[PDB]
RNA sequence: AGGAGUGGAGCCUGCGGCUUAAUUUGACUCAACACGGGAAACCUCACCCGGCCCGGACACGGACAGGAUUGACAGAUUGAU
RNA sequence: AGCGUGUGCCUACCCUACGCCGGCAGGCGCGGGUAACCCGUUGAACCCCAUUCGUGAUGGGGAUCGGGGAUUGCAAUUAUUC
C-alpha cells in the first residue's frame, strides 16, 4: 500500500524539489554558485565563510 | 620541459606573499623562470535583502567576494617542482601543478 | 516499529564497529548511503535509534538534519548481552 | 436533421479508426496528451475507467462512472456514457456527444453565481 | 494561385475542413455559428461569451470598469 | 476524535486454536494426505502454504493466479 | 557548517574556535577550547569519536582528518568563548546583577 | 528658476470591498499597497471537498508461539493494480 | 559597449558555435568550456543614410476575439510560454 503510495511525485523539479540547507525551507532560496541556502541564514553565516563587506 | 603551477587564494597580499615566494625561490634555483603574470580578478556580487519580514524601508545589501588568481611559469625537472610544491604552504591557497 | 529481523542485527553490528552513526532527516529515501551492502531506509534506522536513547542506552542531540549518537558505556553492554557476545571486545573507536 | 462531419469524417468514420492516425485527426495540443510515450506509469484510472466504458451495458442508460481525474480528452469511443466530473466538490453529472471531440473534460463548469 | 496553407486566417473549419480564405460576411456567420456551436455545448467558453467574460486568461478585478452600469 | 461517520474495520488474524492439523490429513498409516497445492517456484518452497479458495489459487509471494 | 556542529556538540566545553588546513591528503583542523581534559573524556574517546563524527558526515578517507587540541592564553579576548562561559555561570540559576558585575570585573582585570 | 513625470486613456500587478466549498493570511501615513524575496497549473498550502501508514518513544498490567501485527492476484464501491 | 553567467551533491534544469528540414515558434547529428581561450572580437538597442509616407482616430496606437503549429513537465482545461 504506502510502499507504492509514498512515491506519487517523484521529486525532480518545481518548488518541492529544492529547499535550504538549514531549515528544510522552501522561501528565499540561494541557488546561485550553489549555496542552496535561505537569505536570514546566509546572513547570520556569512562571516565564517570568508566573506568581508566591502562596498 | 614547460610546467605550470596555478596560484588562488582567498586574500591579496599573503597570495603576493606566497608568489614572491616562489618566485624568489625559482630565482635561487637558478633555472630559467617566467615573471609573476597577474592575471585579472573576479567579483562575486550578492545582493540579499535586510528585513526577515517585509516590513520597514526597501534597505538591500551588497555582499562582495573577491577571488585572486594567478599563474606562474617554470622550466625546471618535476622532482624539484614537486619539492617546491609541497614545501611553504598556507591554508589560504590551494597549489595545483599542471605538465604541458 | 515495523522492520525485519535481519535489520536490526545490520543496525548493532554496524553500532560496534563504528560507535556513531549518522543520519539524514527524510521520509522519501529507501537507501542509506553509508550501508550500501543492504537496502534500507534511515526512518526504521532513527526509529530505533530514539527508541535506545528514550529508554536512556544512548545520548542524542540534532544538527540540521543530522543526528549524532554517541554510544554510553551501560548502552554497549546492553548491546553485546542482546549479541550475547562476551565482553572481551572492544568498538573499533576504543583501539589505539 | 443532416449528418455531422468532424473535419471531413463522420461518427462511424471517427468511431472505427485508431489513435496513430486520430491524433492527426484532432488538434496538436492533444497530440501531446498521447505522444510522448508509453502510458503505463500509473494509469490503473486509465485501464479500469477504459474497461468500465467497454462494459457493454443492456438497453437503458449506460452505468455511471465518476473519478477525480481531470485530464481525458473527448474520445469518440468514449461518448455515450453518462460522466460525473469533479466540480470541485460534488461530481457534476453531465451529458455528453460525439460533438466536442478534441476539447477537455474540464471545460464545462460554473463556480458559484455571478455577483 | 500557389499561396501558402498557412497563409490563411481559418485553418480546419467544421463545414469541410478545407483551408481557405473567408470572406467578410462569411466571417461574421462563422464566428456566429461558432458562438452558436459553443453554446449549444454549453462550453465554458461559450459561457463566459454569453456573460462577456475573459476566456484567453487575463484579470478583469482591476480592469474592464465598462462593462455592467 | 470522532465525526458522524463510522471507522472502517480492518482485515484482523482472528485467534483460531489448532489449526496446524489442517495442513495435512492425518491418517493411520505414516504417509502425509494433503489437500492444498504449492508454488512450484524456487523462489518459495513447499514449506510456504497457499491460499484456498474454492476456483482459483494463490501462491506464496509470486502473486501468481493458478486458474483452470 | 562545522562551526556550528562544534558550538553545538561542544557546549559544555568552552569551545572557542576553528581554522581548517587545506593540505592534501591529510585534511586538519585544529580546535581552540578551555577545557583540554573534558573534550578527549576517557583517553581520547570523544577526540576520536568526533574524528570518526566528521569522516562519516563528510565523506573523508580512513584516517584523513586528525582533530588537534590547544589552548589559549588571555581568555578575554574571545567574546563566543565568553558568552558561553557566562552561560555557563548562569545556566542554573542566578542573580543577573552580581555574576555580571563579578564578570565585568574579570574582563576588565584581563586588561580589555 | 527649471527638466522628467503620475493623477486623463488602454494594459500589468498588490490591497480594500462583495463573496462562496473557501476564495487562508500578516501588514493601514511617513516606517505596507511589484511587501514577506510570494512571477500561486503538481509541490507550494497552513483554505475547502474526500481516506489510508504510524512518526503512541517509553513504562505498568492484560493477549503471545497450540500464534500478534502487516503485506494480497477473480469481481461491487470509491481516488488509484 | 561594459558589469556579468556556466556543465551542478541526491543535479537531469549550463552557455551554445558550426551543417540540414521549415515561412516560424522549433526538430536531428555535429565540437568546446570548468572557464580573458568556448559562447565572443559579446557584430546589442538607441543612432546614420536611402525609400513607403502626409494631418482624414490615418500607415499612430495593438487592448477585442477564434483557428492552426512547436516546446516545457507526470500532466497547462479557467489559454504556461511562443
Ligand atoms: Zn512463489
Amino acid at each position: 500500500g504506502h510502499q507504492q503510495l509514498y512515491w506519487s511525485h517523484p521529486r525532480k523539479f518545481g518548488q518541492g524539489s529544492r529547499s535550504c540547507r538549514v531549515c528544510s525551507n522552501r522561501h528565499g532560496l540561494i541557488r546561485k554558485y550553489g549555496l542552496n541556502m535561505c537569505r536570514q541564514c546566509f546572513r547570520q553565516y556569512a562571516k565564517d565563510i570568508g566573506f568581508i563587506k566591502l562596498d | 620541459h614547460r610546467i605550470r603551477i596555478t596560484l588562488t587564494s582567498r586574500n591579496v597580499k599573503s597570495l603576493e606573499k606566497v608568489c614572491a615566494d616562489l618566485i624568489r625561490g625559482a630565482k635561487e634555483k637558478n633555472l630559467k623562470v617566467k615573471g609573476p603574470v597577474r592575471m585579472p580578478t573576479k567579483t562575486l556580487r550578492i545582493t540579499t535583502r535586510k528585513t526577515p519580514c517585509g516590513e520597514g524601508s526597501k534597505t538591500w545589501d551588497r555582499f562582495q567576494m573577491r577571488i585572486h588568481k594567478r599563474l606562474i611559469d617554470l622550466h625546471s625537472p618535476s622532482e624539484i617542482v614537486k619539492q617546491i610544491t609541497s614545501i611553504s604552504i598556507e591554508p589560504g591557497v590551494e597549489v595545483e601543478v599542471t605538465i604541458a | 516499529m515495523l522492520m525485519p529481523k535481519k535489520n536490526r542485527i545490520a543496525i548493532y553490528e554496524l553500532l560496534f564497529k563504528e560507535g556513531v552513526m549518522v543520519a539524514k532527516k527524510d521520509v522519501h529515501m529507501p537507501k542509506h548511503p553509508e550501508l550500501a551492502d543492504k537496502n534500507v531506509p534511515n526512518l526504521h534506522v532513527m526509529k530505533a535509534m530514539q527508541s535506545l536513547k528514550s529508554r536512556g542506552y544512548v545520548k542524542e542531540q540534532f544538527a540540521w538534519r543530522h543526528f549524532y549518537w554517541y554510544l554510553t558505556n551501560e548502552g554497549i553492554q546492553y548491546l553485546r548481552d542482546y549479541l550475547h557476545l562476551p565482553p572481551e571486545i572492544v568498538p573499533a573507536t576504543l583501539r589505539r | 436533421f443532416r449528418k455531422f462531419t468532424y473535419r471531413g469524417v463522420d461518427l462511424d468514420q471517427l468511431l472505427d479508426m485508431s489513435y496513430e492516425q486520430l491524433m492527426q485527426l484532432y488538434s496538436a495540443r492533444q497530440r501531446r496528451r498521447l505522444s510522448r510515450g508509453l502510458r503505463r506509469k500509473q494509469h490503473s484510472l486509465l485501464k479500469r475507467l477504459r474497461k468500465a466504458k467497454k462494459e457493454a451495458p443492456p438497453m437503458e442508460k449506460p452505468e455511471v462512472v465518476k473519478t477525480h481525474l481531470r485530464d481525458m480528452i473527448i474520445l469518440p469511443e468514449m461518448v455515450g456514457s453518462m460522466v460525473g466530473v469533479y466540480n470541485g466538490k460534488t461530481f457534476n453529472q453531465v451529458e455528453i456527444k460525439p460533438e466536442m471531440i478534441g476539447h477537455y473534460l474540464g471545460e464545462f463548469s460554473i463556480t458559484y453565481k455571478p455577483v | 494561385y500557389k499561396i501558402p496553407d498557412w497563409f490563411l486566417n481559418r485553418q480546419k473549419d467544421v463545414k469541410d475542413g478545407k483551408y481557405s480564405q473567408v470572406l467578410a460576411n462569411g466571417l461574421d456567420n462563422k464566428l456566429r455559428e461558432d458562438l452558436e456551436r459553443l453554446k449549444k455545448i454549453r462550453a465554458h467558453r461559450g459561457l463566459r461569451h454569453f456573460w462577456g467574460l475573459r476566456v484567453r486568461g487575463q484579470h478583469t478585478k482591476t480592469t474592464g470598469r465598462r462593462g455592467r452600469t | 476524535k470522532s465525526y458522524t461517520t463510522p471507522k472502517k474495520n480492518k482485515h484482523k488474524r482472528k485467534k483460531v486454536k489448532l489449526a496446524v492439523l489442517k495442513y495435512y490429513k492425518v491418517d493411520e498409516n505414516g504417509k502425509i494426505s494433503r489437500l492444498r497445492r504449492e508454488c512450484p517456484s524456487d523462489e518459495c518452497g513447499a514449506g510456504v502454504f497457499m491460499a484456498s479458495h474454492f476456483d482459483r489459487h494463490y501462491c506464496g509471494k509470486c502473486c501468481l493466479t493458478y486458474c483452470f | 557548517e562545522l562551526n556550528e556542529f562544534l558550538t553545538r556538540e561542544l557546549a559544555e566545553d568552552g569551545y572557542s574556535g576553528v581554522e581548517v588546513r587545506v593540505t592534501p591528503t591529510r585534511t586538519e583542523i585544529i580546535i581552540l577550547a578551555t577545557r583540554t581534559q573534558n573534550v578527549l573524556g576517557e583517553k581520547g574517546r570523544r577526540i576520536r569519536e568526533l574524528t570518526a563524527v566528521v569522516q562519516k558526515r563528510f565523506g573523508f578517507p580512513e584516517g584523513s582528518v586528525e582533530l588537534y587540541a590547544e589552548k589559549v592564553a588571555t581568555r578575554g579576548l574571545c567574546a563566543i568563548a565568553q558568552a558561553e562561559s557566562l552561560r555557563y555561570k548562569l545556566l542554573g540559576g542566578l542573580a543577573v546583577r552580581r555574576a555580571c558585575y563579578g564578570v565585568l570585573r574579570f574582563i576588565m582585570e584581563s586588561g580589555a
